[PDB]
RNA sequence: UGAACGAGAUUCCCACUGUCCCUACCUACUAUCUAGCGAAACCACAGCCAAGGGAACGGGCUUGGCGGAAUCAGCGGGGAA
RNA sequence: UCCAAGGUGAACAGCCUCUGGCAUGUUAGAACAAUGUAGGUAAGGGAAGUCGGCAAGUCAGAUCCGUAACUUCGGGAUAAG
RNA sequence: UGGUAGUAGCAAAUAUUCAAACGAGAACUUUGAAGGCCGAAGUGGAGAAGGGUUCCAUGUGAACAGCAGUUGAACAUGGGU
């Protein structure tokens, strides 16, 4: 069980995809919503529905 | 019943188009008896034939940009 | 109690699901007419002209998802039609549709 | 004139004709061979395809690259409430095949079972088996019934059992149950009739028919796709783009001679809704329905020895297009034929299961309960509320 | 005029016919065969149910290309339609027949259609325009209808 | 005037002729 | 020979793309069903095959296979259409 | 052939509106199967399809830069990037 | 005059809907309302060549206007440069 590299959500054994860049970094994505945003160079802390946003803005 | 003659005469009397002519829907029988331009000019004074205003094309959006 | 009047919330969004753009608004006004026959068991339904403007308020392909409608089964008393009853469907302009149950109107 | 480059044909001629199945409930066309040595047992059971999910288990096959490794395997949930036995049928083997000799129905038959005997149950007087049930009480009927039970033990060689599902225990719209003959493969005919007689108007759970780690067969009807072209019906090559008068066809439907279109030539027609029988479906878990143990209804049929989470087999929002599985269910590896809420007739395998995969004992470690009505990311409701915290709807 | 199949006994039957009726012969022939032997109270209700798509007209002979409806089970047939114009022209003729029975003093409540035939009127001529500067016929198929109503 | 049909279409009917006069290489090789 | 030019013929490369691997899905109008309306080409008779003989590739004759009302949507083997 | 509004824009381009005009072009209702005609998308690979990059797609406006071989010195040239 | 056959077809140019009126009869006429299109190289307003009463009013609904029609460039009667 891993965490999403973009949304910070919890990933279960049969969900999401795994992305391994050419430089040796491996990322876990929850779904194609978080995967396409990651490839679009979207900053997570600027995305309202992610976990990094709720920690930066202390929404928890 | 069929008021195509009154819809056409009211266009030349009111100096407007057929799309700007308003015939009273509750007084179609009185309009139907108007077969001359003198009777059409009589109904425009009685308020049965009203010239509808021009459709609003506001330039406030153009004047703002 | 033949002459009765109620107010319904016709969910148009689930009655025009899968309809083409040029056919959504006319079908929306055909489902309202069908809604007035199933609830009020009486043919010859007359839809008020103010309701025609409500379902056509946002064009022909964007119909309001839900609409507040008042069904009032009235009596002809003038014509010799085999129905002897008719339901006038009027438009009830409301802002919020949450919690709006089906109520009776006197 | 021969085709220069060889290529296999575009379908199996053993599933002809590709017509709509004349029946809706799958039909067991061959029961397991009766062996008088083993104890008395049923060889079939009706189920309803609830939905699919995936599990996590540790494979234990020596010599594989996946040995002692966690795997995510797709499984299907088949809700199987207990069936009520309401009939016994004896078969005599004739030179023209088996023949139904006697048929003894139960004394009491529920209204959901009598619904099968009608096409318009709402406007019909509930008269089915009203004069037949009196035979179980009249002294003339009892003596005639005793002669029928003795006729099965003396003349019949194949004893089957009529059973029906309990659709009151399903979230489905259909109230008309499904009747089915389930052959008894236990022992002598005298014991099979006595065993079936004591099982009349009595429920039979799927835990008694099948067991854990058992390769069973799934019979039923596939998903109806309607009229389909030859490109989708037989999976042929699409003609090039510049093809006039259509490109999703078969170009040549036969040579000049024979001057007739052959039955082997792929043609356009109805696809789907065909009767099928897929074998070797391993049972991963036999879940228990909701039952009050000590005053509180337990819903724990999706917990494993390593998960321990109090969660039911139903995911968040229930199985999509089916409902809520509140009864005993089976968990088969992979997919099974039919749409959702499709009645499936589970059957024991006609073969002897001795392979390495058939004898492999499966131990589930985690069952997925995320919502299948979208991209579910939470197993339970409390896990979702503990992660997202309090919302505005509080 | 002269009808085919003169009734077995006059003064107990009424006649009603029509000439050059602009109705399709093939649709009207199959409609007349459905009301053959029907009571007029049953025939008038049936023809009104055909115009309302409630009861079908089984196309027995001229059934090439016509569809298959669920209402055809009642006629032990597969192909059936609901000719509205054919049923309306027969309702007007069946109403004129009841007018012929009330003037003669017949019991309208017991009339039975014992004989009804549909002939072919002279075809009216219209033209259609085809490809390559050709004009093909666009004829109509009218029909002469006659019926005799008897008391049973 | 009880001949309305034919007297109204007599000016619209136009006579037509009895018969309307309207207006592959095919050589295989290996001779 | 040749700059410029070309809805001219041709070869390669880059880029691009369902041309393809290998198809899938969505939309509009048709097809489809109903009401009304309503043709045309074509037609010796007609219409299930195998083989044989035959004007040397039958649909009909010969010997066999056999053959069950009325039809719908398709289809492009055949009718040397 | 004659007269030719507002907005966007280089534009009598395209798109939207006003004056004016019309009722969707010789029919309607229901359904959304195959196959079509028209429109669109498709992961990974990128012409392996095919006589042939046919069809489709890529590129595109303007601004600031940068622009070879060759040449009849005019050009090529919106080269290309 | 048939079979074909009540079959092909009535599918180019986004789109109609509600109520009322007249009427035996309204998806098609008329009035009103709403939603749209042409978007000033118009589906706008006037001519030339050509047509020759098609113009206008009233009336008819029989034939024609490939569905219908209470409508028409149809038919009938008057008028008009
Ligand atoms: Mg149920
Ligand atoms: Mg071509
Ligand atoms: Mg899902
Ligand atoms: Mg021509
Ligand atoms: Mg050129
Ligand atoms: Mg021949
Ligand atoms: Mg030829
Ligand atoms: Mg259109
Ligand atoms: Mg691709
Ligand atoms: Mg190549
Ligand atoms: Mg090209
Ligand atoms: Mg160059
Ligand atoms: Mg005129
Ligand atoms: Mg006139
Ligand atoms: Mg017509
Ligand atoms: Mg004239």
């Amino acid at each position: 069980v891993e965490l999403c590299s973009f949304s910070g959500y919890k990933i279960y054994p049969g969900h999401g995809r795994r992305y391994a860049r050419t430089d040796g970094k491996v990322f876990q994505f929850l779904n194609a919503k978080c995967e396409s945003a990651f490839l679009s160079k979207r900053n997570p802390r600027q995305i309202n529905w992610t976990v990094l946003y709720r920690r930066k803005h202390k929404k928890g | 019943s069929m008021l195509r003659l009154q819809k056409r005469l009211a266009s030349s009397v009111l100096r407007c188009g057929k799309k700007k002519v308003w015939l009273d829907p509750n007084e179609t029988n009185e309009i139907a008896n108007a077969n001359s331009r003198q009777q059409i000019r009589k109904l425009v004074k009685d308020g049965l034939i009203i010239r509808k205003p021009v459709t609003v094309h506001s330039r406030a959006r153009c004047r703002k940009n | 109690n033949e002459v009765v009047t109620r107010e319904y919330t016709i969910n148009i969004h689930k009655r025009i699901h899968g309809i083409g753009f040029k056919k959504r608004a006319p079908r929306a006004l055909k489902e309202i007419r069908k809604f007035a026959v199933k609830e009020m068991r009486t043919p010859d339904v007359r839809i008020d002209t103010r309701l025609n403007k409500a379902v056509w308020a946002k064009g022909i392909r964007n119909v309001p998802y839900r609409i507040r409608v008042r069904l009032s089964r009235k009596r002809n008393e003038d014509e010799d039609s085999p129905n002897k009853l008719y339901t006038l469907v009027t438009y009830v302009p409301v802002t919020n549709y949450k919690g709006l149950q089906t109520v009776n109107v006197d | 004139s021969h085709r220069k480059f060889s290529a296999p044909r575009h379908g199996s001629l053993g599933f002809l004709p590709r017509k709509r199945c004349k029946r809706h409930r799958g039909k067991v066309k061959s029961f397991p061979k009766d062996d008088p040595s083993k104890p008395i047992h049923l060889t079939a059971f009706l189920g309803y395809k609830a939905g699919m999910t995936h599990i996590v288990r540790e494979v234990d096959r020596p010599g594989s690259k996946v040995n002692k490794k966690e795997v995510v395997e797709a499984v299907t949930v088949v809700e199987t409430p207990p069936m009520v036995i309401v009939g016994i049928v004896g078969y005599v083997q004739t030179p023209r095949g088996l023949r139904s000799l006697k048929t003894i129905f139960a004394e009491h038959i529920s209204d959901e079972c009598k619904r099968r005997f009608y096409k318009n149950w709402y406007k019909s007087k509930k008269k089915a088996f009203t004069k037949y049930c009196k035979k179980w009480q009249d002294e003339d009927g009892k003596k005639q019934l005793e002669k029928d039970f003795a006729s099965m033990k003396k003349y019949c060689q194949v004893i089957r059992v009529i059973a029906h599902t309990q659709m009151r225990l399903l979230p489905l719209r259909q109230k008309k149950s499904h009747l089915m003959e389930i052959q008894v493969n236990g022992g002598t005919i005298a014991e099979k009739v006595d065993w079936a007689r004591e099982k009349l108007e009595q429920q039979v759970v799927i835990g008694g028919v099948f067991g854990q780690d058992e390769m069973i067969d799934v019979i039923g009807v596939t998903k109806g796709k309607g009229y389909k072209g030859v490109t989708s019906r037989w999976h042929t090559k699409k003609l090039p783009r510049k093809t006039h008068r259509g490109l999703r066809k078969v170009a040549c439907i036969g040579a000049w001679h024979p001057a007739r279109v052959a039955f082997s030539v792929a043609r356009a027609g109805q696809k789907g809704y065909h009767h099928r029988t897929e074998i070797n479906k391993k049972i991963y878990k036999i879940g228990q329905g909701y039952h009050s143990k000590d005053g509180k209804l337990v819903k724990n049929n999706a917990s494993t020895d390593y998960d321990l989470s109090d969660k039911s087999i139903n995911p968040l929002g229930g199985f999509v297009h089916y409902g809520e599985v509140k009864n005993d269910f089976i968990m088969l590896k992979g997919c099974v034929i039919g749409t959702k809420k499709r009645v499936l007739t589970l059957r024991k395998s006609l073969l002897v299961q001795t392979s390495r995969r058939a004898l492999e004992k499966i131990d589930l470690k985690f069952i997925d309960t995320t919502s299948k009505f979208g991209h579910g990311r939470f197993q339970t409701v409390e896990e979702k509320k503990a992660f997202m915290g309090p919302l505005k709807k509080d | 005029v002269r009808y085919s199949l003169d009734p077995e006994n006059p003064t107990k039957s009424c006649k009603a016919r029509g000439s050059n009726l602009r109705v399709h012969f093939k649709n009207t022939r199959e409609t007349a065969q459905a009301i053959k032997g029907m009571h007029i109270r049953k025939a008038t209700k049936y023809l009104k149910d055909v115009t309302l798509k409630k009861q079908c007209v089984p196309f027995r002979r001229y059934n090439g290309g016509v569809g298959r409806c669920a209402q055809a089970k009642q006629w032990d047939w597969t192909q059936g339609r609901w000719p509205k114009k054919s049923a309306n022209f027969l309702l007007h003729m069946l109403k004129n027949a009841e007018s012929n029975a009330e003037v003669k003093g017949l019991d309208v409540d017991s009339l039975v259609i014992e004989h009804i035939q549909v002939n072919k009127a002279p075809k009216m001529r219209r033209r259609t325009y085809r490809a390559h500067g050709r004009i093909n016929p666009y004829m109509s198929s009218p029909c002469h209808i006659e019926m005799i109503l008897t008391e049973k | 005037h009880d001949f309305p049909g034919e007297a109204a279409q007599i000016a619209h009917q136009k006579p037509r002729p009895t018969v309307e006069k309207i207006i592959l290489i095919q050589q295989p090789r290996r001779c």
